């Protein structure tokens, strides 16, 4: 914070939230548990291996040496169950939890989009163990409406410079798995 | 307690506008006024003050006038302008305390758990510190001395807010000297600081004479400090340390040779251009 | 006794002040130092030890003389310095 | 006063206040816009073409 | 008296702008329709529980 | 009086400043500058600032009102910097040699290879099974 | 009868509340007044101001509480000031001084009060680094003043005031500051350095980087010092790097090495 007479620094904030990131982290995911949903035991499974074990049980994976796996993407049929699925892990998990549907984060302001998910990123690892996911992620994942592809490098990125130590984890669904650009599809 | 107060420009300019003030007409030893300032940490940061309607008897030490309603509605109406500075301690210009001063700061405490004086002495214009700051004390001393609600000194000094330092320095202008003074006034400091230690000691030795004598008391602390202090002299011509000292200022030496050598290249530079322009001038002129 | 002018003790003197023998003058020390009311340093090998105070106790009148004759010579050589260097720099003081 | 010294894009200078036009400064080229793909004047002299 | 001191000092315009984090060391950080943000070392009028980002 | 003028220019480009970028100067005494609250101004430079230091893309502190340039400040784009060692490498030893002679030299040491006069190096070729 | 060049003298304690004043309200602009004496139609001294509470109304004749005023006035001459108020101060943070449109008006309202009170403008974000932008100025009623001397052109008018109007509707007074030899050396106490400061020896460490420091820069520049007089051969006979730099560099190494050495050796021989 600076004083407007002499612009002399006082009183140094922690960081800023960006209130949207306030709304995307406190809103509601429902009660559902894994016996609402059904069908997909093995994909219960493996996202739960993935983004529930390495966050409440970290040391067997520094331990062991693994590299917990940054996120994992959810592609099918419509109302096949993988925004449900998502809410059920932000339900059940004892954490905080990130869900932005991705056309909101596309602002009409210049270079707007590229900050909001930096400060995203910035909320997740100041509010470890965070979890933050993405829904309908081809609004900004899809093949190389400028400012689309210029965020889209800012999330490449951002999600780059997760640390290993880092407890945040990455969820994207999307109905369309092709049009992605397959930068994310790399290992 | 307290472990400092800073003083700023303004409430010691307005004092000795109050001195002024009541010396043009009503000349009296001393005035009594009312400081306002703001709490960091145990700091305490004094920067307004005002003049209150006072009166003390000549000799019956016991007899005075500060004005309840006065100092409240004041105090309201500063406060009405500017609400951080609540009411901390109390000023007054006689160099010297009174008898009846405790009163006054037990009044002044009705207004501040832990009211501070301020003796501001105007008129001295002398080797430093023209504040001083003192506190309220009731203890029992821990070494069988009766107790007495007694005056204890506060460390004090003379800081300034951005705007008072431009407004001061503005002021000062015309009669300021320089700041960084290469030589001159950093031999004429250190001279000023001989000046002012020979005159703390010859306090001391006064003090030390009164104490011999008997017509001041022992104070057994601070004389024990002093004590203290007398073992804490340094004691050089210790070999390593003489061996060190001529080392460093062995290094002193050899910078300064640098520093004059290469003075003494520049002014035969000079020296030699200048001949050799007004030899050229010369032999244009031809 | 002394305003650090002698402060590095011998061993001897230490010893037969506290009329105890020279083994213990390192006992006697070192328990001085632990209690945390001297700052002192101690050598073995000359015996002699390096003494440091940071304690102060009481006066008496007796002892406010002697202090304000030691310090009388203190300030004398103040003043001295003083208009030595004031006649020494004059034209650079002014 | 010496307007017709005054061309268009001559990068001439106001005051801050009542902007009163100033001065005329030196011109604006640092041509990046064709530089992006102009040569300028190169550097290919007919010596170091053989045959 | 205070009350009327308060309502002399509540004049429009009042600048509308938005909310974000607030900070204890209770206070209230604001993002104004200029597009630029201030701090403010308390909140002001309004009491802190019912703002929000 | 002139410790009191070099004093007061001193003064004058002390906090607060607001940071511009240094556009080409004009005379000695001035130069044009482009603020970073994106406007651009006709502004003299101090005298005391070593022209030197004023390469046509340097970042200035000028006076806040003024706008006077009064000091000159002294001076990777992704995860690019991929933060990995030959440590790391599974001890292609071979190629870690063929390698660093094909690039890590002419990338380390170009200009001696310009002594040479041979256009320092431009591409090599990886090839091999996918990972 | 009509005015002239004229003068106003403003005291150190007068002077001093209103930059306070100033920089708190800023960036709100904020008003008070100034307590004096029309000593004569010549000059006109302000000694003391008070500043009065910043109503929602902004500088305006509104925002003088005639309560306020009133009692201030009165417990003013209880406490032995009895000086009658000519002047009212305002800030202009941000813009330079000069009298706004509402200005004009509070100030038409304040001469109609007494008939020769003073505006005065104080812009507190401006006022800053030792320079003071303080002004006062004049409503008019041809002729605008008698310029019967020449203490009226001593100073010099600025643009911005001028399109507002420092001679159109108004016009600016000197500016003068009645310090007294008291006032003096009572302030200069604050920068004052202590005997202790004098006798301070710095940090022998830090003396050491220092001149290991500036001996090195001694070299980079002798080193290009070397090319100067190497090119002494006066093709297109041209103030910048070698020479008064090295000047500046042997002069403070020099000072500050023989200052740490005589407080080192003063401190060796008088203080045991
Ligand atoms: N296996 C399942 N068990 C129970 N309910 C299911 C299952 N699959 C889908 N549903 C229900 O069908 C609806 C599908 O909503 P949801 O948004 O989760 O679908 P989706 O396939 O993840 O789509 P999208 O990726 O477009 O959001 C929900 O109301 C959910 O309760
Ligand atoms: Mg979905
Ligand atoms: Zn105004």
């Amino acid at each position: 914070a600076l004083d407007m007479t002499t612009l002399t620094i006082m009183r140094y904030l922690p960081r800023e939230v960006d209130p949207l990131v306030y709304n995307m982290s406190h809103e509601d995911p429902g009660n559902v548990s894994y016996s609402e949903i059904g069908g997909l035991s093995e994909q219960i499974r493996e996202l739960r291996e993935v983004i529930e074990l390495p966050l409440t049980n970290p040391e067997l994976f520094q331990r062991v040496g693994i590299i917990p796996p940054k996120g994992c993407l959810l592609y099918g049929p419509p109302g096949t169950g993988k925004t449900l699925l998502a809410r059920a892990v932000a339900s059940q998990l004892d954490c905080n939890f990130l869900k932005v549907v991705s056309s909101s984060i596309v602002d009409k302001y210049i270079g707007e989009s590229a900050r909001l998910i930096r400060e995203m990123f910035n909320y997740a690892r100041d509010h470890q163990p965070c979890i933050i996911f993405m829904d309908e992620i081809d609004a900004i994942g899809g093949r190389r409406d400028r400012e689309i592809q210029r965020t889209l490098m800012e999330l490449l990125n951002q999600m780059d410079g997760f640390d290993t130590l880092h407890r945040v984890k990455m969820i994207m669904a999307t109905n369309r798995p092709d049009t992605l650009d397959p930068a994310l599809l790399r290992p | 307690a307290v472990q400092k107060v800073v003083v700023h420009p303004l409430v010691l300019l307005s004092v000795v506008d109050h001195f002024n003030r009541i010396g043009k007409v009503g000349n009296q030893k001393r005035v009594v006024g009312v400081l306002l300032g703001s709490w960091q940490k145990k700091v305490l940061d004094v920067s307004n003050s005002f003049a209150v309607p006072f009166d003390e008897d000549d000799k019956d030490d016991s007899v005075w006038f500060l004005d309840h309603d006065y100092l409240e509605n004041m105090y309201g109406m500063f406060k009405k302008v500017n609400a951080r500075e609540r009411i901390v301690g109390w000023y007054h210009t006689g160099p010297k305390l009174h008898k009846n001063d405790i009163a006054i700061n037990e009044l002044m405490k009705r207004y501040c758990p832990n009211s501070v004086l301020v003796i501001i002495d105007v008129k001295p214009k002398d080797l430093g510190l023209p504040t001083e700051a003192y506190i309220s004390v009731e203890e029992v001393h821990d070494d069988g001395t009766p107790t007495s609600k007694t005056f204890e000194h506060v460390t004090s000094e003379i800081g300034a807010e951005e705007a008072e330092e431009v407004g001061v320095e503005h002021l000062l202008r015309d009669i300021k000297d320089t700041t960084v003074g290469t030589l001159s006034q950093r031999i004429t400091n250190q001279v000023h600081g001989l000046k002012g230690l020979n005159s703390k000691l010859l306090d001391i030795r006064s003090y030390l004479e009164k104490v011999a004598t008997g017509k001041l008391p022992i104070n057994h602390q601070i004389i024990y400090q002093l004590q203290d202090v007398f073992n804490l002299l340094p004691d050089v011509s210790l070999q390593e340390f003489v061996k060190a000292f001529y080392l460093k200022t062995n290094d002193q030496m050899v910078v300064v040779y640098l520093a004059s050598l290469i003075r003494s290249v520049v002014a035969l530079h000079n020296l030699i251009n200048n001949k050799i322009a007004n030899r050229d001038a010369e032999k244009k002129e031809g | 006794t002394r305003p650090a002018n002698h402060r590095q003790l011998t061993f001897e003197e230490i010893a037969k002040s506290a009329k105890i023998t020279v083994n213990e003058v390192e006992l006697l020390v070192m328990k001085a130092l632990s209690v945390g009311l001297v700052k002192g340093s101690i050598d073995e090998v000359d015996k002699r030890v390096h003494m440091t105070w940071v304690q102060p106790r009481v006066l008496d009148l007796q002892q406010i003389k002697g202090m304000k004759d030691r310090l009388e010579f203190w300030c004398t050589d103040v003043k001295s310095m003083e208009m030595l260097v004031e006649h020494q720099a004059h034209d650079i003081l002014t | 006063i010496d307007i017709n010294d005054v061309t268009p894009n001559c990068r001439v200078a106001l005051r801050n206040d009542s902007y009163t036009l100033h001065k005329i400064l030196p011109n604006k080229v640092d041509p990046l816009v064709s530089l992006m793909m102009v040569e300028k004047v190169p550097d290919s002299t007919y010596e170091m073409i053989g045959g | 008296e205070n009350s009327e001191k308060i309502k002399v000092n509540k004049t429009l315009p009042y600048l509308v702008s938005n909310v974000i984090e607030l900070l204890d060391v209770k206070c209230a950080v604001i993002k104004t329709s200029t597009r630029q943000t201030y701090f403010l070392p308390v909140i002001g009028l309004v009491d802190a529980e019912k703002l929000k980002p | 009086e002139f410790l009191h003028a070099q004093e007061e220019v001193k003064r004058i480009q002390s906090i607060p400043l607001v940071i511009g970028q240094f556009l080409e100067a004009v005379d000695q005494n001035t130069a044009i500058v482009g603020s970073t609250t994106g406007s651009n101004y006709y502004v003299r430079i101090l005298s005391t600032i070593d022209r030197e230091l004023l390469k046509p893309n340097a970042s200035v502190a000028l006076h806040k009102h003024s706008n006077a340039l009064v000091d000159v400040l002294p001076p990777l784009t992704s995860d690019q910097k991929p933060d990995v060692m030959y440590a790391d490498i599974g001890g292609m030893d071979i190629q870690k040699q063929e390698v660093r002679e094909a690039v890590e030299l002419p990338l380390t040491h170009f200009e001696l290879y310009k002594q040479i006069g041979i256009d320092p190096p431009r591409g090599v070729l990886m090839y091999g099974p996918p990972g | 009868a009509v005015d002239t060049a004229e003068q106003v003298y403003i005291s150190s304690l007068a002077l001093l509340k209103m930059l306070k004043h100033g920089r708190a309200g800023v960036p709100m602009e904020v008003m008070g007044l100034m307590l004096g004496e029309f000593v004569d139609d010549y000059t006109v001294r302000v000694i003391d101001v008070f500043a009065m509470p910043q109503s929602g109304t902004g500088v305006s004749v509104e925002a003088v509480d005639p309560v306020f005023q009133a009692k201030m006035l009165d417990m003013l001459k209880q406490t032995g000031r009895p000086e009658m108020v000519v002047g009212w101060y305002h800030s202009h943070p941000g813009f330079g001084c000069w009298l706004s449109g509402v200005d004009i008006n509070t100030q038409q309202s304040f001469e109609a009060l007494s008939e020769r009170a003073v505006a005065v403008v104080v812009d507190p974000i401006q006022s800053v680094k030792g320079k003071v932008v303080i002004d006062a100025f004049r409503l008019i009623n041809h002729e605008p003043r008698q310029t019967t001397s020449n203490l009226g052109h001593l100073n010099k008018p600025s643009i911005q005031a001028l399109i507002h109007g420092l001679n159109r509707h108004y016009y600016s007074i000197t500016i003068n500051y009645r310090k007294n030899e008291l006032e003096q050396k009572m302030l200069l106490n604050l920068h004052k350095k202590s005997w202790m400061e004098g006798l301070t020896l710095q940090d022998y460490s830090e003396h050491c980087k220092h001149n290991e420091s500036v001996v090195k820069e001694m070299l980079e520049l002798a080193k290009n010092y070397n090319k100067a007089v190497e090119e002494e051969d006066k093709m297109t006979p041209e103030k910048q790097d070698p020479k008064r730099h090295l000047e500046e560099h042997v002069d403070v190494l020099m000072t500050s090495n023989i200052v740490q050495c005589l407080a080192a050796m003063l401190d060796t021989v008088v203080f045991k």
